[PDB]
């Protein structure tokens, strides 16, 4: 013997209770239709500064910040051969198929033989004096090799700061790079280092910078530290592979549809609405950071609501094996014989204007309504019997009711 | 904060008819800030204060209250009457400082972020440049040098496009310049608000002329690509050369340092912070 | 003295799958491993709501009255149903209408709440819970209360003025004082009743209890809605952000944190709803005991009804309970009088006497009521024969007639 | 619930300790066993707190059962509806699986007769003397005493009646005077 | 019980914030600190209830 939970709301109840037989009672049973894609006209991110000139070293890293542009990720991944990547709170497939509000890229010439010194908890010279990765946004660290046919010009060698200190009569005072900032010894080290353990000195600030040399490889090896942000700008940075054609919302209003509103992905219910909030920001939020409205290009304001489920109830009667479905607190227009009741639309009950005394009601349906098995299920109304009325007498004394005959009740 | 003074509006989003707690760069309550006044010249020699000899620290940034008392009549600073207009501050921010050959004022080594109002207050020009001092009579490589200024002669001007710039070029040689941005300003007399802050994504400039012009809420309008940490700023002394019959007043401005504080913001139905 | 006793709590059922996964199809595959916990949560909530419905039916069956009667100088306008009604309910009283207008309750919506929330609490459909309707609509509860307002094995049809006369004669005041001061009694009664509408303010204990009873349900619903914003160590509290920002070997790890966190929070919601549900059932038993003692009869027990000597009390409907109006007898002035333990004659067998519900006060010896000073002649109706005591007053000049021969 | 909280995996690869030991490694065995340890300790804390609420509830309800025995079982209760329905006569108590089970015998009427009653009766003497009944009424069909719970017209007597003060609500008798009102 | 709930490690390397700060690196400190934060906020909810 088996039960297909799907077919009927009573099954669902039997599968939830995990028993072929369930008692009589009023139980509760468990209860992406389009696309609204809105995007800008289009703009290309300028990746030429990294792909054109000579790459800099670890201490003198160059940083590009991109906002409100589209970039060809496939072309960039075709230009470079990735040796090793390690991401934090994000994955590169989500970088391929998503949009972010900003994109910060730090790139420099870096040998793959020193790839362990760029790691998360490393204590080498690179982390102490050259570059410290910042872990406060979703970020990735990519080490890639540039082929010989690329437009980049290989440097003379690989340089990095070995130590950077200052001061006298207190010993050496080590100066250590900050999280995501340049080293204090940058002005001494801009010229670079030519021999191993070559030391440069500045007489004004009494700062000393010492470097180290790695031989230049056959193919230029470069390192990337990218970082992404969410919910910062009105526009967004999106890969060209994630761009889809625009769709309007003049139809499909009032249904749970997926939206891509200038890079904002989610699902919800859109309704035409009176304009609130500031138009320029474009996105109206609530206290909890849920998208409340969207000031659209069409010109209309659309108050966004998360798509919901209509609550369900089952009025099961075990002796007659008859059930009815209550749609909780929703009118019968939406459900579209259903009958509108004080507890919502219900299908499976007939209305016959029958009244049942309190104590005769075995299936109470919310308010003063009942389902009786008189087989078919009928909608009733609970009404208690009014007390016996003893009429007063206009005469000198009063009228009293004294018991004749009795019984014993336990 | 009951008038929402110096409040940077959240970027990329808006709120409507709610109150929520925000942590960000906000000024302290009851902070008087720093008074800076721009006066009128003697047409004689220029009249300035010692706004250049002071060493200010950028920290997290600052907010400038521009245009207060832009309709009141006060005695002139140089003749202690006349109506008072609104003047725009000129800034000079850099990461590294040094000294001139005469050890006077502040020099900014390497790349310097210079913000100058342009076109007699009709536009704002922002550039990162390395400025190399000039060797002349009163220019900063001489013993006769006192301070560097920028001057606008309202007589005789306005419309010269490079008046603030030619005033800056009088003192420095602009070489190695990464960028030059220009933003147009409509001529008004409303009290405004301006902010500068540096993040990991560059230098952000905020203003109340973008949105909430009649109030005080500041909105982002420029994200400058400066990634070296700014450590010092100086207010360039600005002087106006006009006749004795033409002397007119100029509103002072206040600079309040920003701090990492928690604020409770009240939003209206229109979305503003009041 | 107004007293509120809480009868119900808000019946809330939770759709566990909708609450945990929010309709994201990748979450249901992970939740199928945690299959039985959602069913156990639903079964526990269903049992709690069923027990609360049984308690409501038992209370409203206990407070019904077998016979009723169809008002002197007493003004019972407030207690009775308004002749022209400002209330959508035809059985509600005026004072019940005032009490329900001064307490603010969010309208859950039982007939068309979904359409009202879709046009232009409404968080039930979003979060995944649902407020079940109460067992009786407020019209039927007001009908029960109004039938009780009309009101042993025998029923006497004496009017309200006669009932007040007998109830205030039973506490110590003699018949002569009630006959002489009838107009003042009616004026004092009507005036006290007229302060009931002005008593529905703050810094009142019963109204504060009503407000806290209203606020407890809202606090429970707010906790249930706000536990969905907890990240539980994940990168976001939204399933969509996890699914669109991460990759499948790491998505199931982070979606799970949300699954395990939300089920534990739901379990703690079920546990605190069980404590509140059994707490509200013992109150209903108390509320009926109070109806059967203070309302259906005159209570001789001190302090159970309101302050002072109890005379009569009325009960109306309140948000999630019943609201009482205990009319008591309090004195404002008093006189110090010399009383006697008893009086004995000078016969050869000494016969001694003692008062009933009164004192033998002086200014020779007179009888007065225990709750009002009115010196009356000592009679056989006022006094009971008692054995002699040495602290009794041996009176020989003027002897009351019950001690004569 | 206590037995079924052991089936929760708590984010681990399995809810069984042996499966974790036989499928994982001494670096990551303790990372998953500690998830079972922390999850089960929190589950035990929720069970203990639930039992403390249930124990203090049954301890107060056992005091209610002792008061119900002392009022309904050991004596006849004069309260209205405290024990059962109708007028209380006698009660019995037996043992239940987790408490005490009571059987409250009550006097309930079935039929009734409307009768004309009197507040009291007074004679025609120059000092008026008045009487009032106890545990009953003065009914007709001239005036007879009857019980307060059963209709049975009986002759008025001293036993049936108590004296009272003169009231204007009382009936004044001239024709037939009961023996307690005789001079 | 309220004082003894602060001695629970909740799966971290230590129950002290100071030990987590001086023994781990910023990729992994917020992973263990959030474990202590979520554990103590849940134990505070049980104390209030
Ligand atoms: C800020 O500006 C100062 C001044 O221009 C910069 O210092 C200069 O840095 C360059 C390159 O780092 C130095 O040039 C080098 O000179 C040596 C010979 O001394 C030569 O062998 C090298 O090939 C290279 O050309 C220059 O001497 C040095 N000048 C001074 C006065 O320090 C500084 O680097 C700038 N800071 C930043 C962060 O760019
Ligand atoms: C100095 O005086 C001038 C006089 O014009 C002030 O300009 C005026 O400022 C008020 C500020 O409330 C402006 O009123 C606004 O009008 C807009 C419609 O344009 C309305 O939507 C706003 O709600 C508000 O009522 C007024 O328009 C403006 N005058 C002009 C000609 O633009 C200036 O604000 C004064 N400055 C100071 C510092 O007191
Ligand atoms: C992203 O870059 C790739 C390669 O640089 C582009 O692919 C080329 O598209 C043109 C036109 O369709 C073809 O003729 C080439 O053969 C393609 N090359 C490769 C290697 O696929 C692609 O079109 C770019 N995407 C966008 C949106 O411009
Ligand atoms: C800053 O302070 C210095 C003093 O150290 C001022 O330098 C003086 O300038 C005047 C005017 O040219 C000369 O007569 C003095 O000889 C200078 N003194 C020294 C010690 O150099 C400088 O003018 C001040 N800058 C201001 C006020 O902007
Ligand atoms: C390799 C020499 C090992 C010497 C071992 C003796 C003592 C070392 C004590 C602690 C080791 C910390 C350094 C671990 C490697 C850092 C990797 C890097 O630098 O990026
Ligand atoms: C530290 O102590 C050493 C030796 O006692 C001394 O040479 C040095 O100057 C001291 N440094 C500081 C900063 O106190
Ligand atoms: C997308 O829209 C463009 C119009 O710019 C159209 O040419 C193209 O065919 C569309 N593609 C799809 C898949 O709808
Ligand atoms: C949306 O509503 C606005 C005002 O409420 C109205 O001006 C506009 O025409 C409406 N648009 C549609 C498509 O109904
Ligand atoms: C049932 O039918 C009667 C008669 O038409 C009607 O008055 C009543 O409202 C109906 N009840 C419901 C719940 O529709
Ligand atoms: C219930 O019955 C009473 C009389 O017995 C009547 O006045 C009232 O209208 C009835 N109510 C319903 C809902 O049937
Ligand atoms: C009481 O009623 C029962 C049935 O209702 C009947 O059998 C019995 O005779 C009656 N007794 C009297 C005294 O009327
Ligand atoms: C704004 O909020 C207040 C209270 O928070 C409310 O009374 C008012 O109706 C709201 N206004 C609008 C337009 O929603
Ligand atoms: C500027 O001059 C004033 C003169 O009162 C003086 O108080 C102030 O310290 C000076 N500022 C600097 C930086 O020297
Ligand atoms: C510039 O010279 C003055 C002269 O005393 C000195 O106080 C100041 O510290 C110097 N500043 C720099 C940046 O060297
Ligand atoms: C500036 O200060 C430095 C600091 O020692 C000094 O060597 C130099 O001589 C000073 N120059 C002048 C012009 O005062
Ligand atoms: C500044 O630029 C002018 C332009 O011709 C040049 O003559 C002068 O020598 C420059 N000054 C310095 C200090 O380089
Ligand atoms: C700024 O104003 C000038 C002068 O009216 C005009 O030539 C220029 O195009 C404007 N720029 C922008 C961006 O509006
Ligand atoms: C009884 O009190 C109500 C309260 O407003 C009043 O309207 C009514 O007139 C009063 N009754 C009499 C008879 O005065
Ligand atoms: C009354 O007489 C009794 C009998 O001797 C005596 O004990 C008592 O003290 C007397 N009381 C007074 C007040 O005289
Ligand atoms: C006598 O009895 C009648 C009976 O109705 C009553 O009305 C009246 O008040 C009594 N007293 C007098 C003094 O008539």
């Amino acid at each position: 013997r088996a039960v297909d939970c799907g077919h009927d709301d009573l099954a669902q109840l039997r599968c939830s209770y995990e028993s072929f037989d369930v008692d009589s009672g009023v139980y509760s049973v468990s209860s992406p239709r389009g696309a609204f894609i809105e995007q800008s006209s289009g703009k290309e991110c300028d990746f030429s500064p990294m792909l054109t000139g000579t790459p800099p070293q670890v201490y003198n890293f160059r940083r590009l910040v991109f906002t409100d542009c589209n970039y060809n990720l496939t072309k960039l991944l075709s230009l470079f051969q990735v040796s090793e990547f390690s991401c934090h709170q994000v994955c590169p497939d989500a970088l391929a198929s998503g949009c972010y509000s900003s994109l910060t890229v730090d790139y420099f010439a870096y040998p793959t033989s020193l790839a362990s010194y760029l790691q998360q908890g490393s204590t080498g010279e690179i982390t102490q004096y050259n570059y410290k990765q910042d872990f406060s946004n979703p970020t990735c660290r990519i080490l890639a090799t540039a082929p010989a046919n690329i437009t980049l010009t290989k440097p003379s060698n690989y340089n990095w700061l070995t130590q950077c200190y200052k001061g006298s009569a207190f010993g050496n005072q080590p100066h250590y790079v900050q999280t995501g900032q340049y080293t204090p010894c940058l002005g001494l080290a801009v010229q670079g280092f030519s021999a191993a353990y070559q030391s440069h000195r500045d007489p004004i600030t009494k700062l000393v910078a010492t470097g180290n040399i790695a031989a230049m490889t056959d193919n230029l090896q470069m390192a990337f530290i990218i970082s992404v942000q969410y919910g910062t700008d009105t526009n967004s940075v999106c890969p060209m592979q994630a761009l889809r054609n625009d769709t309007s919302v003049h139809d499909k209003l009032g249904q749970c549809i997926d939206y891509s509103l200038y890079g904002l992905t989610g699902r919800g219910v859109f309704q035409n609405c009176t304009a609130v909030g500031l138009s320029q920001q474009r996105f109206v939020y609530d206290g909890f950071d849920i998208l409340t409205g969207y000031h659209s290009d069409d010109g209309n304001y659309y108050c966004v609501r998360p798509c919901v489920s209509v609550p369900l109830s089952v009025v099961y009667d075990k002796p007659s094996n008859n059930y009815a479905t209550i749609f909780g607190s929703v009118a019968c227009d939406y459900v579209n014989t259903p009958i509108q009741t004080a507890v919502g639309c219900v299908i499976g009950l007939v209305n016959s204007s029958l009244v049942v005394d309190d104590d005769k009601c075995t299936l109470p349906l919310g308010q003063s309504l009942c389902a009786v098995p008189s087989s078919n299920l009928q909608l009733a109304v609970i009404n208690f019997t009014r007390p016996h009325l003893v009429e007063a007498l206009n005469s000198s004394g009063f009228v009293v009711q004294i018991p004749t005959n009795f019984s014993f009740s336990i | 904060p009951a008038k929402a003074d110096g409040i940077i509006y959240p970027t990329g989003r808006s709120y409507s008819n709610i109150t929520l707690s925000y942590q960000g760069l906000f000024p302290r309550q009851g902070d008087q800030g720093q008074l800076y006044l721009y006066s009128v010249s003697h047409i004689g020699k220029l009249f300035i204060s010692n706004y250049t000899n002071e060493t200010n620290t950028f920290d997290n940034g600052f907010v400038v209250r521009i245009g207060d008392a832009a309709n009141s009549s006060y005695p002139i600073i140089i003749s202690p009457a006349r109506t008072i207009k609104k003047i725009y501050p000129a800034f000079m921010l850099g990461a590294y400082i040094g000294n001139f050959t005469n050890n006077r004022t502040v020099r900014y080594l390497n790349h310097t972020l210079v913000i100058l109002p342009e076109g007699c207050g009709t536009s704002l020009s922002v550039f990162y440049c390395v400025l190399i001092p000039r060797t002349q009579h009163r220019c900063p490589e001489d013993n006769a040098y006192s301070s560097y200024v920028i001057w606008e002669t309202p007589h005789q001007d306005c419309v010269n496009r490079n008046i603030s710039l030619n005033a800056f070029k009088h003192y420095f040689n602009l070489t190695q310049c990464k960028f030059f941005y220009s933003y147009n300003i409509t001529e008004d007399e409303h009290a405004e608000w301006f902010g500068i802050t540096q993040d990991a994504r560059g230098v952000h400039l905020y203003s109340s002329r973008k949105g909430d012009l009649y109030g005080g809420n500041m909105f982002l309008f420029a994200s400058l690509p400066i990634y070296d940490t700014l450590k010092y700023y100086t207010v360039i002394p600005r002087s106006i050369r006009s006749k004795y019959n033409s002397r007119q007043g100029w509103a002072a401005f206040y600079i309040y340092k920003l701090h990492q504080l928690t604020y409770l913001l009240d939003f209206t139905v229109d979305g503003y912070i009041r | 003295t107004q007293e509120y006793i809480q009868t119900t709590i808000q019946k809330v059922t939770v759709d566990c799958k909708q609450y945990v996964c929010n309709g994201f199809e990748k979450c249901e595959t992970l939740l199928r491993e945690y299959g039985q916990f959602c069913a156990k949560i639903n079964q526990a909530l269903h049992g709690a709501n069923l027990r609360q419905d049984e308690s409501v039916a038992n209370l409203f069956a206990n407070i019904k009255t077998q016979t009723t009667q169809a008002n002197g100088d007493f003004n019972l306008t407030l207690l009775q149903v308004p002749k022209v009604t400002t209330s959508q309910y035809s059985y509600r009283s005026t004072i019940e209408d005032l009490l329900f207008n001064k307490v603010t309750i969010a309208d859950p919506g039982y007939m068309q709440g979904y359409d009202e929330c879709m046009q232009q609490i409404c968080a039930q459909f979003v979060a995944g819970y649902k407020v079940l309707p109460p067992l009786y609509d407020p019209n039927m509860e007001a009908a029960y209360t109004s039938s009780l307002l009309g009101s042993l094995s025998s029923f006497a049809a004496i009017p309200f003025a006669q009932s007040i006369f007998y109830r205030m004669n039973g506490i110590g005041i003699t018949q002569q004082v009630l006959s002489e001061n009838q107009k003042q009694i009616d004026k004092k009664f009507n005036q006290a009743l007229n302060a009931m509408q002005t008593g529905f303010t703050t810094t009142n204990l019963a109204f504060s209890k009503v407000q806290d009873a209203v606020n407890a349900n809202a606090q429970a619903l707010a906790k249930l809605a706000s536990e969905l914003s907890n990240t539980f160590g994940a990168i976001s509290s939204s399933i969509s952000d996890i699914l669109k920002r991460l990759c499948p070997p790491e998505q199931e790890a982070q979606i799970d944190r949300l699954i395990n966190g939300r089920l534990t929070s739901l379990n703690a919601f079920v546990a605190q709803q069980l404590v509140r549900s059994e707490t509200a059932a013992r109150s209903a038993q108390l509320a009926s005991d109070k109806v059967n003692e203070c309302v259906k009869s005159q209570s001789k027990r001190n302090g159970f009804c309101g302050s002072g000597t109890h005379i009569v009390s009325f009960v109306i409907n309140a948000p999630d309970g019943l609201y009482f109006f205990h009319v008591g007898y309090v004195p404002t002035d008093h006189i110090n009088a010399t009383a006697a333990y008893g009086l004995c004659n000078n016969d050869n067998p000494p016969r001694c006497i003692a008062p009933i519900d009164g004192y033998f006060v002086r200014n020779e010896w007179y009888y007065t009521g225990s709750s009002y000073y009115n010196p009356e002649p000592i009679s056989m109706a006022n006094t009971r024969y008692v054995s002699q005591d040495t602290k009794f007053e041996n009176l020989t000049t003027n002897i009351p007639p019950p001690l004569l021969n």
